[PDB]
């Protein structure tokens, strides 16, 4: 696992001896074939795992979400690339050391052998994060903003150690290898059901669970684009594989603790993807519609079936690819706009044809239009559910629909109609805009082509 | 009939360049590896399933078909 | 489409075709810059006729607020060829 | 032109040694759980007449 | 009133740079024109020849360490030595009860 | 559309928009020429019954009823034409419509097609910049103090002076620019 992450590692000095005109070009040439070097780690077996040391593993669940948050290091870069242009050197080199911090933490968490180390570097990424979006943004709203994203995950993480250090003394380890072999059922107890609710709440709070995705709009609207792209892509994945991990234990308790989680992701979609049909802002749509699709994965989690955690993987995949998209193609708009308006900048197709057709994939696979993976995972959740009760399909459907909605809403109000008469510096979209939106779309339909790769361990 | 007017219209230069340079970069490293690819199927390829003779262990690639896999 | 460009002339000649099929207005009285109540003593309502022929004549309608001031053949054509941007 | 390039262009070579550091690292690692080698009860092999270890 | 009716002493909001402007075939990823030029050629050549495609073409072509067709040979074997002796294929039980201990109940 | 609006419609225009709201929907209704033609000469003589009286209460208690049996027979699918507000073909070319500014940001080897259009538009900018300059002092000493009474634009006075806001007026893209 070294292999990945000395070479993390030595991106900091190399960006930090860097020429003041060569940051950009050093730091995506060394990303890219990072995430090259990442590829070989796909390869999984149908055993166990890829056990690589005492500290640090490997497997089909983690491999994707691996492979993705080096993938997305040099398109953040490119993204980062324009509004940066008027900032000291000493300045940006600090912004790359924050991006190449986070990918690091996110990188040794995803292989975390020991549940204290997880929770370690869990917590670890919580400082780039903050530091990004209450340095580098644009709006005065950005510190109350860091504040809500700091202290929901802390007040819902603190219990989560407790838990930890309890199950640690009682158990005697925290190795996930242990711990899947050892398990042990819980008695239906009052100091289980609270132990139950001290585990899950962790990551509850950042999928974000509805009625506890307060901060998931504040962050995303005043987050800079690459801190908007990375909390979307990557960071709301982390309460998700944090559940699938520590599901195992909580047996058989799940069985009726989940119905208040259950009901609440259920309904919140169906609310989420309501909201998200009046917005006035492109971002909180964004943000919104991800909230929806991260509470269906709540419920897919929840209801802990094989084909529940298979829909789980390839809808976390396909959703960090999307909303990673429709953000940056939010944020080149309001490079030109300077607004974030929804109603301000219309018919965008007359004056920039192919980004149209950039937003109508983007769309599309928002949508979840087959074959693509996004409603693989859709469907299986789908069906997952249905076998656990034949009433779930009615908010299914619901939420099908209403998303189709809002999704075709967005791309009409942005691209179609008549132009804004007084909006006259409206400039040809670039070509490092196109490259970024091709890099986000490319991969989705490539691995179409292969869903064995992002269906998970369970395949 | 010389009613030719004009038509106003967006820049087409820079969405075409940007097409022809990801699909120049895109067939420059494809071409080859579809060339190679064919070499090795008409050429080498498809091994076919065999017995283990007695006393003899096959090293971990040979427990493959394809040649690349290999 | 298949659609001849029609010209300042051609806009002059149907109008002046259609206001000669009216009855009411003589002929020969008529000039393109004859004027509607004050020339040829017609009423309001003649006025939103002749404005409802031209824009049977024509196939578009023109709106009230600007029908209720063409008060000459002249400034019809005119008008007409400000909205079909005619050339000459 | 050498020794000019190199003041500007020496920066390229961390990454690529960090790579070859973490593979050689990761070795020397696995060089350390052989307790088992050519004892798990699935794998339980006789060597050959030039093996001192099933695998490295 | 004599105030000067200024909070402070503050630069105007600068306007924003035109990148084509100073410099037509401006690819939007710097303002020197060569700088601009080998990030775009790096970008799209190490992003789309060389992952998107060889990263592609390694995935396609990676070998089973799965073991899918080891599994089905394994089926294949099977069902053939059960039709043949007549055994009912699967069998409902996965351990054979010989081995398993019951605990006697006497109730 | 091009005139400016009045504050407010007084009777005689209330009555003409009645009228040929009445003749449209009539032509509507009666689908052949020489129905409609008989018909509408029959709604003009009821229409003009009472052009002559003269008191304005009975005039506004009049148009009134008017109005309530028009909207009660009012053919609740009338013909409109393809380009009206409600026809087939309302906003059908105007996806086709592009600003004049976007031939600001051609690029060079496409401004080198068409080179006499580029050094007539160059022209063009010229004369807007010097006009605009005369048209914003223009208009600052000939409107009222207090700001406008209405939206109504006064045209150019001196010799060399063009019609104050005349650029996006002028520079329609048009009807069919495809
Ligand atoms: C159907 C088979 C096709 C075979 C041909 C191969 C085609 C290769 C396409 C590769 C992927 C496209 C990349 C996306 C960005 C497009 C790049 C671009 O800008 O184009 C500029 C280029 C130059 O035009 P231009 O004038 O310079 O630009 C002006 C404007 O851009 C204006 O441009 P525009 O107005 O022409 O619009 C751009 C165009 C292109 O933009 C797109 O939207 C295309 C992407 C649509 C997919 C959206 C996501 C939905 C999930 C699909 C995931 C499956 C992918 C399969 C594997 C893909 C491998 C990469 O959009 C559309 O035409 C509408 C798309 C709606 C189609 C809905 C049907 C989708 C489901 C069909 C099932 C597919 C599998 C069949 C399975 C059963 C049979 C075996 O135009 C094109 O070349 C168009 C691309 C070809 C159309 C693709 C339509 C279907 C292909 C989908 C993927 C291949 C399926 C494999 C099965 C083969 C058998
Ligand atoms: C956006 C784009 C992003 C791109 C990203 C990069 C790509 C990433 C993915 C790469 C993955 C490549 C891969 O996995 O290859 C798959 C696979 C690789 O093959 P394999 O599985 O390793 O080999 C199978 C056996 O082991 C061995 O089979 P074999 O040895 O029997 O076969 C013989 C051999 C050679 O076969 C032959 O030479 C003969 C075969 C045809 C003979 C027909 C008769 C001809 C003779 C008669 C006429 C002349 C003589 C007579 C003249 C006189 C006549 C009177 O086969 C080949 O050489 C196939 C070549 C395929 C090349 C694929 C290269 C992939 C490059 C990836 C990047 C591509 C970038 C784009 C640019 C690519 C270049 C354009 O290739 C194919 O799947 C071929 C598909 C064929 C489809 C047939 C039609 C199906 C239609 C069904 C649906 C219809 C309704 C709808
Ligand atoms: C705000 C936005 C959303 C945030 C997240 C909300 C999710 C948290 C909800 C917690 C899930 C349920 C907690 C406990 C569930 C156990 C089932 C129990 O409650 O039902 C009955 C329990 O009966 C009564 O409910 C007793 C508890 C009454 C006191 C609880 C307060 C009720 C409302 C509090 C809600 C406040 C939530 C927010 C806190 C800030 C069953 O009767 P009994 O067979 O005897 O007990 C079985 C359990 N045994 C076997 C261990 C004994
Ligand atoms: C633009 C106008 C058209 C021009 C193009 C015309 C040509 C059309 C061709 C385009 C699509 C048509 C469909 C043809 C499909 C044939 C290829 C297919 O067969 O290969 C697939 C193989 O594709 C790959 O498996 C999937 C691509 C890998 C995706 C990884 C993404 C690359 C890394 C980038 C970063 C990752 C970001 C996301 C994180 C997870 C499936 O093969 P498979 O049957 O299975 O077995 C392979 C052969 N074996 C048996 C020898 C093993
Ligand atoms: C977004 C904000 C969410 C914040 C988290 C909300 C839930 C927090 C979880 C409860 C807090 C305590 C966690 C328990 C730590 C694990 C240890 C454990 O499970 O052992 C139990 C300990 O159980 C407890 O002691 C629990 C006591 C609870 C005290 C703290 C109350 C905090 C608030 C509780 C109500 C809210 C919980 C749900 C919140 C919903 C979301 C807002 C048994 O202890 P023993 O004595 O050793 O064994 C018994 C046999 N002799
Ligand atoms: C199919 C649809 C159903 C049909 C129902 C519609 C019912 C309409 C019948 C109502 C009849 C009336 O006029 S209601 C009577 C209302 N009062 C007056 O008409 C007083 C003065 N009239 C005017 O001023 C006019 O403008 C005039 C002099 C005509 C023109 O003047 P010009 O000199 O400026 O052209």
């Amino acid at each position: 696992m070294l292999k990945i992450i000395i070479p993390t590692t030595m991106l900091l000095p190399m960006t930090w001896m860097s020429k003041h005109n060569m940051i950009w070009i050093n730091a995506t040439v060394h990303s890219l074939l990072i995430s090259l070097i990442s590829l070989s780690l796909l390869n999984q077996l149908g055993e166990n795992s890829l056990n690589f040391s005492l500290t640090f593993f490997s497997d089909s669940l983690s491999a994707p979400l691996l492979v993705l948050t080096t993938w997305l290091l040099p398109l953040m870069l490119m993204a980062s690339q324009s509004h940066l242009s008027k900032e000291t050197t000493t300045r940006k080199k600090l912004y790359i050391t924050m991006l190449i911090l986070l990918q690091l933490f996110l990188i040794m968490t995803f292989t975390a052998t020991e549940l204290i180390l997880f929770y370690i570097l869990f917590e670890a990424t919580l400082v780039p994060t903050l530091i990004i979006i209450t340095r580098w943004g644009n709006q005065t709203e950005r510190l109350n903003a860091g504040l809500y994203f700091l202290f929901y995950t802390l007040a819902g993480s603190l219990p989560l150690l407790v838990a930890l250090v309890y199950i640690q003394n009682t158990t005697g380890s925290l190795n996930f290898l242990i711990i899947h072999y050892w398990s042990h059922p819980l008695s239906n107890s009052w100091s289980n059901i609270f132990m139950w609710l001290a585990c899950i709440m962790a990551f509850m709070v950042k999928m974000p669970l509805y009625g506890l995705h307060l901060w998931l709009p504040k962050a995303h609207v005043e987050a800079p684009i690459a801190g908007s792209m990375v909390l979307a892509a990557v960071l709301l994945k982390l309460g998700g594989y944090g559940m699938m991990r520590i599901t195992t234990i909580l047996n058989p308790l799940t069985n009726y603790m989940a119905y208040p989680f259950l009901m609440l992701s259920m309904w919140g979609m169906i609310m989420t993807s309501s909201i998200c049909l009046r917005q006035t802002d492109l971002k909180s749509l964004i943000a919104y519609s991800s909230v929806s699709h991260m509470a269906l994965v709540i419920v897919a989690i929840m209801i802990q079936t094989p084909w529940s955690f298979m829909g789980a993987t390839a809808l976390m995949i396909a959703h960090g690819l999307t909303s990673s998209m429709l953000f940056c193609l939010a944020n080149t708009n309001y490079e030109r706009v300077h607004s974030r308006t929804m109603i301000l900048a219309r018919g965008l197709q007359t004056l920039l044809p192919l980004m149209a057709t950039w937003w109508l994939v983007a769309s599309l696979t928002n949508l979840a239009l087959p074959p693509s993976i996004n409603l693989i995972g859709e469907l299986f959740i789908i069906t997952a559910s249905f076998s656990w009760s034949n009433i779930t399909i009615i908010l299914m459907g619901m939420n099908m629909m209403i998303t189709a909605l809002y999704s075709l809403y967005m791309l009409i109000t942005t691209q179609r109609g008549k132009y804004t008469h007084h909006i006259n510096n409206i400039k040809p979209s670039f070509t490092r805009e196109n490259a970024l939106m091709a890099l986000h779309i490319l991969p989705l339909l490539l691995l179409t082509l292969n869903p064995k790769m992002i269906l998970g361990p369970l395949y | 009939h010389g009613k030719r007017l004009f038509i106003i219209k967006p820049s087409g230069f820079y969405d075409r360049r940007f097409l022809k340079l990801m699909r120049f970069y895109i067939l420059l490293t494809g071409i080859p590896v579809a060339i190679g690819i064919t070499l090795v199927n008409v050429f080498i390829g498809e091994a076919e399933l065999a017995d283990i003779p007695e006393g003899y262990v096959p090293e971990h690639w040979e427990y493959f078909k394809h040649p690349i896999s290999r | 489409s298949d659609a001849p460009p029609l010209t300042l002339e051609a806009i002059k000649d149907r109008v002046l075709y259609v206001l000669k099929l009216y009855d009411k207005i003589d002929p020969e009285k008529l000039s393109v810059n004859s004027h509607f109540m004050k020339d040829l003593g017609l009423d309001s309502l003649d006025q939103v006729e002749i404005i409802m022929a031209m824009e049977d004549e024509f196939g578009f309608e023109i709106p009230d607020i600007d029908a209720e001031k063409l008060m000459c053949p002249q400034e019809i054509v005119d008008y007409i060829a400000d909205k079909k941007d005619v050339y000459e | 032109n050498v020794l000019q390039i190199v003041r500007d262009h020496w920066v390229h070579i961390l990454v690529p040694v960090g790579f070859v550091f973490g593979c050689y690292l990761d070795r020397r690692s696995d060089e350390k759980l052989t307790a088992f080698r050519n004892k798990s009860l699935l794998f339980k092999r006789e060597l050959r007449p030039n093996e001192e270890v099933t695998w490295k | 009133p004599p105030e000067p009716t200024i909070r402070l002493q503050e630069d105007p909001d600068p306007e924003d740079e035109n990148l084509y402007e100073k410099n037509p075939d401006s690819h939007g990823y710097d303002k020197d024109p060569i700088v601009d030029l080998w990030n775009m050629r790096v970008v799209f050549f190490f992003g789309f020849s060389i992952v998107l495609v060889l990263g592609s073409t390694f995935v396609a072509y990676l070998p089973d360490y799965r073991m899918q067709e080891w599994a089905r040979r394994e089926a294949e074997r099977l069902v053939k030595y059960r039709e043949a002796n007549g055994l009912p294929l699967m069998e409902s039980n996965c351990f054979d009860p010989n081995k398993i201990q019951l605990p006697e109940d006497e109730d | 559309a091009f005139s400016a609006p009045a504050a407010y419609l007084t009777h005689q225009q209330k009555v003409l928009r009645l009228y040929k709201r009445a003749l449209r929907h009539l032509e509507s209704w009666c689908v052949h020429r020489d129905k409609y033609r008989y018909f509408a000469c029959l709604m003009r003589a009821r229409f003009d019954e009472h052009k002559n009286e003269k008191d304005m209460v009975k005039a506004t208690q009049l148009l009134r009823q008017a109005e309530e049996e028009f909207w009660y027979g009012q053919h609740p699918q009338p013909y409109i034409f393809p380009e009206s507000p409600g026809g087939t073909s309302y906003e059908r070319y105007e996806c086709y419509k592009v600003p004049e500014w976007c031939l600001d940001d051609w690029h060079p080897s496409e401004k080198a097609m068409y080179p006499d259009y580029f050094a007539k538009r160059e022209q063009w900018k010229r004369l807007r910049r010097e006009s605009w300059e005369r048209e914003v002092k223009q208009l600052q000493e000939e409107t009222p103090p207090g700001g406008p009474r209405t939206e109504a634009l006064p045209p150019a006075r001196k010799e060399g002076d063009l019609p104050p806001l005349w650029w996006h007026i002028v520079t329609r893209p048009r009807e069919r620019p495809m």
